RNA sequence: GCGAUGGUUCAUUCAAAUUUCUGCCCUAUCAACUUUCGACGGCUGGGUAUUGGCCAGCCGUGGUGACAACGGGUAAGGGUUAGGGCUCGGAGAAGGAGCCUGAGAAACGGCUACUACAUCCAAGGAAGGGCAGGCGCGCAAAUUACCCAAUCCCGACACGGGGAGGUAGUGACAAUAAAUACUGAUACAGGGCUCUUUCGGGUCUUGUAAUUGGAAUGAGUACAAUUUAAAUCCCUUAACGAGGAACAAUUGGAGGGCAAGUCUGGUGCCAGCAGCCGCGGUAAUUCCAGCUCCAAUAGCGUAUAUU
């Protein structure tokens, strides 16, 4: 459940946080994206509705998985900003 | 037809052979398989025979 | 082409009927050459026991099969047999 | 020929091989290098193409192990042999340090993830270790000769 | 024969089904007539007990011999679509 | 020289016996038998066959049902019960099989009776595979590894690279339409009959129509008489007999004919109605089960 | 619909794009002297990642390329074309490097307001006027009488009009836009006419190299007055 | 005031059309060729978007060629330079003939007539001209899979539409890695093996269908999460998952042993071929109890051509 944001990116004209995330489960299985969104929250100070996480590709051997996440500055803006199916997989 | 149980595996059947064959190997030469014990020497335990030469007559 | 020229023989036997019997109706085409294969047609069998008309069910079908001279003859037929592979 | 089934015989046997698919592939990339060995060493010495390239060739095989770091000539890569390469091999790494009883026990643990080398675990008993990976072979974490869960005959023996 | 490497053939008669001995090679061969060429050639069965599969007028496919009757070049290999060591290893049944 | 060798190949694989055709010019119906364990849907799949070709939702279909499926050709679809007298006397009757396997479950000991009592009678040109039940799956894994095992035991049954289809759900009680086109696809485009030797000598006929031509004064002074019958179908063998054709009815006995009407088709199939277009307009999809709904 | 092989050398793709590349529409800049603007903002800067992510980011007025707001996404925007984005408050250029590529240069709005354009030619218009057409296809009525052809001109941006102009010169250096010596930042030090055809100069480097390139593809950037900041 | 739409001219872009010098492979059983649809000019016009024998009137005498024209054969590369790789490269929409749109076509998209097939009909009439797939013997072997999600394209245009593209399925034709077991203790037997030289020599620990004990599971089953357009695979992964009578190794070759059985030969008892077949018995039998050896081993054999 260890957590560390490698190559965060501001991005205004797009308005979305963009961070390549290192996520680590040891020990643990696989690390339930929704829960993840869920946990980016409190980690950068926003809703979860207005986080979206793809990519999430687990590294050999356990613990390391490799995620990109995405904030927008509000719920609308990612409605507008996101494609239909990272809007499915995420519920809205 | 009917088959070994041996034949089934190629490993097992290679490690029966190879055991087998390093077998007769000790009945054609003579192997070191350690030298003189931790008891020590306790005689030519198999027999000395004296009419026998086996050297390689150069 | 030996096997070209025999399946080529049985198609001119096959010719030669059905040239030779393309003469005449009431004659050859009833009498001589039967009741031909294909068309639609009905039987009346007479004699038919009346256990089969009463456990008739639509389901289990009916084959009519034509017994040659020799199909109706009895005897001792020796027959070259062998057990099945998978009967116990 | 007889030679041929008694010298492949005598490897499957003292290395604990599965057929001679795996001595012919042994020694079909034994051959390769072995031919290159020979082609470096029809140029004459202090050739640019013969000095940097059986620099690389050297440094290779002392850094993949086969070769001992004492002799460095292209002469002894030349007298290199399929019994330094099945030595190289893991499942005869794991039956000399010892964390199986005989090479077929080794083969065993391999193939049924006891070991690994170094963080990940080996399903394959053809892993040709390196000299630097050498040491980091040992039992991994989720093997019950490592530890974790206590495993399957003593669970169905403890229920 | 021909340029190929296995011919056809229709099984025209069992010579030597009277024979006494059980493997004699009067036994196992067997006078096979070739589609290709249309002549009659002879052709070893590869064991008595499988004489029984090659039934008459049958299409078999027959390859050389190569190794009691020295001369006999052919042998059968497969009866009607179905190979005849299969037949004789009661693997598959012969479609007729 | 290779291209000579694999022509020379090829053009002994082309050979076979010389054998009789003894198929006439309007042909009649090619049989199709839908042959299976119990439970596994062959009166599901007739449904959904007729449905396909003549567009008639058949409540409760038996009997021999005849279809016009192109300008030349027709089929007829009889379901085997699951009874082996039934399956031993269509195994030397069928043209065509549709060989239904059970999927999840597996092979069972019917359909492989009906596969060696079909290869030791006569073999027919055209045996499918239907594997049908796949629905009752839940990892698709499992469900590629059946399809594949019972692919492979199958081949080893009736010949290698044989056609299976997969017939997956039930959606209206019938079967999905695409996988039913295909399987017609397969099965509408046709070649000619192999010539076996019993079917090219004797003559044989499969009820279409029965019934019971007898007084009901000899009923009523004996209820368990000699009765009389009348059984319309198709002539499909070599041409009966004009006069005093010995008959074998299967399962009841040895007869004689008294009578033979010889009487138009009541599925024309417009070759004989025209006696160089492809497609079938619909006046030609006729059905033609006179003991079914 | 191009491959990315065949796509120009000095826009650059890397091994990611797809086997494909965009083509340029047709504008003020040619087909093969250009950089679109989705290779800019997606492919070069990567401030995107996505075609519909580079249309959000068009289709709202977010970018604007010489002073004006630019909609459509394959717009051409081959040489000095400042590229003012709004929100993240930069002005990129783009130069060229010495190896033959495309370079960008961040910069803020003083020198961001004017434009460095070539004159490539001068006439006389409809109405009896003398009109300037640089390589940006821009046409300047009425300009300066002595701006004649492969001048340069500081040109406004903000009204479009004229503000200082750079003679064609034997000792004004000059940067070199086509030909097999492409992108070589060098002083103009001797001129030979030929005349009937294809005309060259001869131009050195700072530190000793000549060579002949054509005056077609020179383009003066300034004597020793560098009035656009190349990088240092 | 800011834009959208529209407009004359000049740009610019995207094109298209011609056009200049050099460069095709071979050949003289190809030495004359063009003027045989004008062959070379120049003048005048026509037509073309424009030049032009491109076409029409008038006249002049040409034009090419042994430095290889012309004719004949049909077998139709350029750039990027360590290298290989990478990039680019005429005629028809059933057959001639004529026409229409548009910036761009002599679209073949349409029309008309003729020619040739062919369909519906209430017999007066009316619409229409492709590829893909299977069979191509009576005997056979790669999906009628899913999506524009990425890269790209077209439109009043952020949304609509794309037969490029990407995803999946089969596969012993090859090719790659390697499972089908590892390790002890005890009991008992006294033989095991070899050869040149054989009624002889050589060597010393080997077995057993014996009795027991330990561990190690990956094939498979599989909750999930993840991957992805949605799925699958991969990587993570909780839980099960080994004692042979199984989670069931094959393909060939050589050899021994057997009856109240069968067959054949012949100066008794022998010999040969062989033997699923024997007195009974099929829910009966537990037998060489799984015969011995050699070769390859997830592969292996046969035939023919052969080298």
């Amino acid at each position: 459940v260890t957590l560390r944001t490698r190559k965060f990116i501001r991005n205004p004209l797009l308005s979305r946080k963009q961070m390549v995330v290192d996520i680590l489960h040891p020990g643990r299985p696989n690390i339930s994206k929704d829960e993840l969104r869920e946990k980016l929250a409190t980690m950068y100070k926003a809703q979860k509705d207005q986080v979206s996480v793809f990519g999430l590709r687990t590294q050999y051997g356990g613990g390391k998985t490799t995620g990109f996440a995405l904030i927008y500055d509000s719920p609308e803006a990612l409605k507008k900003f996101e494609p239909r199916y990272r809007l499915v997989r995420a519920g809205l | 037809p009917n088959r070994k149980k041996e034949q089934r595996n190629p490993r097992v059947k290679k490690r029966k052979k190879y055991e087998e064959k390093q077998k007769k190997l000790r009945s054609v030469k003579a192997v070191y398989k350690g030298g003189e014990g931790p008891g020590g020497y306790q005689g030519e335990l198999s027999g000395i025979k004296t009419n026998l030469v086996k050297s390689v007559k150069l | 082409q030996w096997y070209e020229m025999q399946k080529a023989m049985l198609q001119k036997q096959l010719d030669i009927n059905k040239a030779e019997y393309a003469e005449l109706d009431e004659h050859q085409r009833r009498q001589v050459e039967g009741y031909r294969a294909g068309k639609y047609a009905r039987l009346v069998i007479e004699g038919v026991p009346a256990e089969f008309c009463k456990n008739f069910q639509p389901r289990m079908p009916i084959l009519v099969g034509g017994l040659s001279a020799t199909e109706d003859r009895f005897g001792f037929v020796q027959v070259r047999i062998k057990r099945h592979r998978w009967h116990k | 020929e007889a030679a041929r089934l008694d010298s492949e015989l005598k490897l499957v046997g003292e290395y604990g091989l599965r057929n001679k698919r795996e001595v012919w592939r042994v020694l079909l990339t034994l051959s390769k290098i072995r031919r290159a060995a020979r082609i470096l060493l029809t140029l004459d010495e202090k050739d640019p193409k013969r000095l940097f390239e059986g620099n690389a060739l050297i440094r290779r095989l002392v850094r993949i192990g086969v070769l001992d770091e004492s002799r460095m000539k292209l002469d002894y890569v030349l007298a290199l042999k399929a019994e330094d390469f099945l030595e190289r091999r893991l499942q005869t790494l794991v039956y000399k340090l010892g964390l199986a009883k005989s090479i077929h026990h080794a083969r065993v643990l391999i193939r049924q993830r006891h070991i690994r080398v170094g963080k990940q675990i080996v399903n394959v008993p053809s892993f040709m270790v390196r000299l630097d990976s050498q040491k980091h072979i040992d039992f991994a974490l989720t093997s019950p000769f490592g530890g974790g869960r206590p495993g399957r005959v003593r669970r169905k023996k403890a229920k | 024969f021909g340029g190929s490497s296995h011919a056809k053939g229709i099984v025209l008669e069992k010579v030597g089904v009277e024979a006494k001995q059980p493997n004699s090679a009067i036994r196992k061969c067997v006078r096979v007539q070739l589609i290709k060429n249309g002549k009659k050639v002879t052709a070893f069965v590869p064991n008595d007990g499988c004489l029984n599969f090659v039934d008459e007028n049958d299409e078999v496919l027959l390859a050389g011999f190569g190794r009691d009757i020295p001369g006999v070049r052919f042998k059968v290999v497969k009866v009607s679509g179905v190979g005849l060591l299969a037949l004789w290893k009661e693997k598959k049944e012969k479609p007729r | 020289a290779r291209q000579a060798a694999r022509s020379h190949d090829i053009k002994e694989k082309r050979l076979h016996v010389p054998l009789v055709d003894r198929l006439p010019d309007e042909p009649p119906p090619r049989l199709v038998v839908i042959v299976g364990p119990p439970g596994v849907g062959k009166t599901t799949l007739l449904k959904s066959l007729v449905r396909r070709y003549t567009k008639e939702t058949m409540s409760d279909p038996v009997g021999p049902i005849t279809v016009v499926t192109s300008k030349k050709q027709r089929l007829t679809f009889i379901e085997c019960p699951n009874e082996l007298e039934a399956m031993i006397d269509m195994a030397k009757v069928a043209d065509i099989v549709l060989l239904m396997i059970d999927g999840n479950y597996g092979f069972e000991m019917e359909t492989m009776e009906f596969l060696n009592i079909l290869a030791n009678t006569g073999m027919p040109g055209n045996v499918f595979g239907i594997l049908t039940h796949l629905d009752l799956f839940k990892k698709p894994s499992a469900l590629k590894d059946a399809k594949k095992r019972l692919k492979h035991r199958l081949w080893t049954e009736l010949y290698q690279g044989a056609h299976l289809f997969y017939l997956s759900g039930v959606l209206n009680g019938r079967y999905p339409d695409r996988e039913i086109h295909n399987l017609s696809r397969f099965l509408s485009v046709m070649k000619n009959p192999r010539p076996l030797v019993w079917r090219n000598t004797h003559p044989y006929t499969i009820i279409d129509n029965y019934r019971d031509i007898t007084h009901p004064t000899k009923i009523e002074e004996d209820p368990l008489c000699d009765r009389t019958i009348e059984l319309s179908g198709y002539l499909r063998g070599t041409n009966f007999a004009a006069q005093g054709q010995r008959v074998h009815i299967a399962g009841v006995g040895d007869f004689t004919i008294s009578k033979i009407e010889e009487l138009p088709d009541p599925c024309p199939t417009p070759a004989m109605e025209k006696a160089p277009r492809r497609r079938l307009d619909e006046k030609d999809k006729k059905l033609w089960a006179p003991m079914a709904d | 619909h191009q491959k990315r092989l065949s796509a120009p050398s000095h826009w650059l793709l890397d091994k990611l794009s797809g086997a494909y590349a965009p083509r340029p529409s047709t504008g003020p800049h040619k087909l093969r002297d250009c950089m679109p603007l989705i290779v800019f903002v997606r492919n070069r800067l990567k401030y995107a990642l996505n075609y519909r992510e580079t249309k959000a980011i068009m289709m709202q007025r977010l970018v604007k390329v010489d002073g004006k707001v630019r909609t459509d996404i394959t717009y051409p925007a081959g040489f000095m074309d400042v590229i003012t984005i709004e929100k993240t408050g930069e002005n990129f250029r783009l130069i060229y490097d010495t190896k033959g590529r495309f370079t960008v240069h961040r910069i803020t709005d003083e020198e961001a307001k004017y434009k460095l354009g070539k004159v490539k030619r001068v006439q006389l218009g409809r109405g009896g006027v003398p009109f300037l057409v640089t390589h940006d296809a821009r046409t300047i009525r009425y300009p300066d009488p002595l701006i004649k052809v492969n001048d340069t001109v500081k040109i406004d941006l903000e009204t479009g009009k004229i503000t200082d102009f750079i003679k064609f010169d034997t000792g004004a250096l000059a940067m070199i836009t086509g030909g097999r010596n492409m992108g070589r930042v060098g002083v103009i030090t001797h001129r030979e006419r030929h005349d009937g055809g294809f005309g060259i100069v001869h131009l050195k480097d700072a530190l000793d190299n000549t060579f002949a390139t054509r005056e077609s593809n020179v383009f003066v950037i300034g004597s020793e007055k560098p009035w656009i900041s190349l990088p240092k």
